[PDB]
């Protein structure tokens, strides 16, 4: 149960209504490009979305979304990829009476990602957690930027934030030279020394022989065949600069699979440090987490709703094109979306209530 | 009312964005500039691509600085002086 | 890979009057001792219409440079009115803090400046003659526009 | 008098680039300056890249040449860290 997992993290006396919309694992396009003369690996995709809301305590019906995060999960015969597509807030968490002044959203993200990792950890299968940190105003909640109480981080702050989010999950395993795990961060435009500054404080006190955080790219881990063309060595996530540049480079193809302007991965990233998304006056983060271990659904809470691909898209798109300019607008949009989800799942209500137990 | 235009609201951003400037005009522009520099060299398509990426990134950042400059003048509409100020703010190109 | 890199710039007197001297609390970082010194310029752009109205208010030198985090005070004289247009003087302009090693510029920070009248009555009905004793400058320390160049050191 | 291709960069493209930059409204008489700045920057980058290519004694400017040209333009950000 996801509600139980999240309840163990949140502070004591924190009432939060959650909704977890997913889709059944269905065949999709391969995350990695196929080597020349071969076929793409069969990939099964699985969508996930978490919506965390509270109550301004007018009554009980009063409900406003404070956080939202969309994560894609990929599955092949060798790799399980957990990709954080989007994440955004509305800033109405301020409306919560006696706000504990904790990094709440960070804890929610950590808990959700941990739950997904645990419930999707396959026996003896490499598991990767990838994400693209770009600091922009609003992603999921239109007009939420006009909420003064919304604390929108900057580039550096957001990168450090995601790093702090992933850090515990990383340290839940053994160092790599008994499941192992290592983290990889790449900030376009920054040398290794300047990149190190984004790592959590704990990274300062790790083994020099067996580090946990590395400013590099998991090449020999993601790809068992380093002789394949560079185009087959980079994942092509939806809505990702990596993907766009990979297509732009693939436009140079008629040497099998070899580009013209980019001969290796190093050149690829050197070029990536000067793309339109990574050099618009703001820093950008690339984060990966590699884990190497030597009703058929885990989440059982009422917050969970398994919809078809079509219905999932319908629900999510219904949510992300709403208004959150004011409190009343946010609450109204929350109610409307909740009802729409209830309709798509053929239920009278979707979502569950969670109360934190931890107080340390 | 010199032709002031209000831009469409950005309801939600995205992490990857296609370049806004059309490729052929940018290409013929680059070719013109290359001619004016008096050289018999030409750029690869990938090179012109990178050029466009850099140009548009520069323009977006400069427009951010321009908007900020227009804000501190207590205005919503950006002007030419705001652009010049943003340029000087960057450190002149 | 830079040997010297800034870490913070805190403006002490703000919002100070226009004629008040500029005073910056600058905190930077050095990786290793260097032969030459650090040159610091502070250029006020009187008019954005041209790069000619630029005034290098003051230039300082810092040497030698200790290894680690270093903080220092940077004082500069107020700009000259005889080199600034009487129209574009009031409003929004820009200032540039330039750090260069051995003459080679490698750090360029940019700040916005807003010259305001101390009373709203003067803002509503501005005099043809600029009242410098009633104009206070307000500069932002929120988001400085920092540009880092890569240069050869020693 | 010859034609200039910088006037080929249409106004809607400029407005969209402004919108992406966070601009809400623009003045009708601003496009000329935008084209001026665009042309100046692109000019500089092209000078650097073409020069680097020339000294390399090659007949075609590759994307990497453009990269090494852009490395001279410096990195612009907010704050220090
Ligand atoms: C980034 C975001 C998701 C997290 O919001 P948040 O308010 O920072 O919540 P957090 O739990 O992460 O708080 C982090 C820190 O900010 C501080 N903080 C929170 N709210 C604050 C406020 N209103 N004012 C000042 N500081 C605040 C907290 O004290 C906390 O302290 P810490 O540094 O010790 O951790 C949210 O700000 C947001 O939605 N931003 C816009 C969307 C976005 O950028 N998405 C990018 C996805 S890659």
């Amino acid at each position: 149960d996801l509600g139980d997992s999240l309840a163990k993290v949140l502070p004591t006396g924190v009432k939060v209504t959650i909704r977890h919309i997913s889709s059944a694992p269905s065949p999709c396009v391969a995350l990695f490009a196929a080597p020349p003369g071969e076929e793409p690996e069969s990939t099964f995709c699985e969508n996930h979305f978490l919506a965390v809301s509270i109550s301004p305590n007018e009554n009980e019906e009063s409900e406003v979304i404070i956080f939202g995060i969309e994560v894609l999960v990929y599955g092949t015969a060798h790799l399980t990829t957990i990709f954080v597509s989007k994440a955004d807030s509305t800033g109405y968490l301020h409306l919560l009476k006696n706000a504990p002044k904790v990094s709440l959203l960070r804890l929610i993200s950590n808990a959700f990602l941990s739950f997904l990792v645990q419930t999707h950890q396959r026996p003896g299968v490499r598991l990767m957690v990838s994400l693209f940190a770009r600091a922009q105003n609003q992603y999921l909640f239109p007009g939420s930027i006009e909420n003064p109480e919304k604390h929108v981080l900057d580039d550096r702050g957001l990168i450090k934030w995601w790093c702090r989010v992933i850090d515990p999950i990383l340290r839940e395993y053994e160092p790599e030279t008994k499941s192992s795990a290592t983290a990889f961060l790449i900030v376009p435009g920054c040398d290794k020394f300047e990149t190190r500054g984004f790592f959590p404080i704990t990274a300062r006190s790790d083994g020099k022989d067996r580090p946990r955080w590395l400013n590099s790219y998991p090449l020999h881990q993601l790809c068992d065949n380093p002789n394949a063309p560079p185009r087959c060595l980079v994942p092509r996530f939806p809505d990702d600069p990596k993907t766009r540049f990979l297509i732009d480079l693939d436009d140079e193809l008629p040497n099998s699979g070899h580009w013209r302007s980019v001969k290796s991965l190093a050149q690829f990233w050197e070029m990536m440090s000067f793309r339109q998304e990574c050099s618009a006056g703001r820093l950008v983060g690339f984060l990966w987490l590699v884990i190497n271990p030597p009703f058929f659904w885990p989440d059982t809470g009422r917050g969970h709703a398994v919809l078809s691909e079509e219905d999932y898209k319908a629900a999510i798109n219904f949510l992300i094109d709403q208004d959150f300019n004011t409190k009343h607008k946010a609450i109204a949009s929350t109610k409307a979306w909740a009802e729409k989800v209830a309709s798509l799942a053929d239920q009278l209500w979707v979502g569950q209530r969670v109360e934190g137990r931890n107080a340390t | 009312k010199p032709g002031t235009v209000a831009l469409r609201e950005i309801r939600r951003f995205q992490k990857s964005t296609e370049l806004l400037i059309r490729k052929l005009p940018f290409q013929r522009l680059v070719r013109e500039i290359a001619q004016d520099f008096k050289t018999d060299l030409r750029f690869q398509s990938s090179a012109i691509g990178a050029l466009q990426e850099s140009v548009e990134a520069y323009l977006v950042s400069l427009f951010e600085d321009t908007n900020l400059a227009a804000i501190h003048a207590k205005r919503v509409t950006i002007q030419k002086k705001d652009i010049k100020l943003a340029r000087r703010l960057r450190g002149e190109r | 890979m830079s040997v010297v890199s800034l870490l913070g710039v805190k403006i002490v007197n703000n919002p100070a009057p226009f004629l008040a001297p500029y005073q910056f609390e600058i905190t930077f970082e050095c990786l290793e001792q260097l032969q030459k010194d650090l040159e610091w310029k502070l250029t006020y752009v009187g008019s954005a219409t041209s790069s000619e109205y630029d005034q290098e208010l003051d230039s300082l030198l810092v040497g030698p440079i200790p290894v680690g985090v270093n903080k220092f005070l940077f004082e500069a004289d107020a700009p000259d009115l005889k080199r600034i247009p009487t129209s574009e003087i009031l409003g929004v302009t820009v200032i540039l803090l330039t750090c260069s090693y051995d003459g080679r510029e490698f750090v360029r920070v940019g700040y916005y400046v807003n010259n305001e009248y101390d009373s709203e009555e003067l803002t509503q009905d501005p005099p043809a003659k600029p009242i410098i004793e009633r104009i206070r400058r307000n500069i932002l320390a929120e988001k400085p526009r920092v540009t880092r160049f890569a240069i050869k050191w020693d | 008098i010859l034609r200039d291709n910088i006037q080929g960069i249409t106004k809607p493209a400029i407005r969209r680039l402004a919108r992406r930059g966070g601009v809400k409204r623009i003045s009708g008489l601003i496009y000329e300056e935008v084209r001026a700045v665009l042309k100046s920057f692109l000019e500089s980058v092209i000078r650097d890249s073409v020069t680097y290519t020339e000294h390399a004694k090659r007949k075609t400017v590759t994307s990497l040449d453009v990269v090494y040209a852009l490395k001279r333009q410096g990195r612009t950000l907010y704050g220090f860290g």
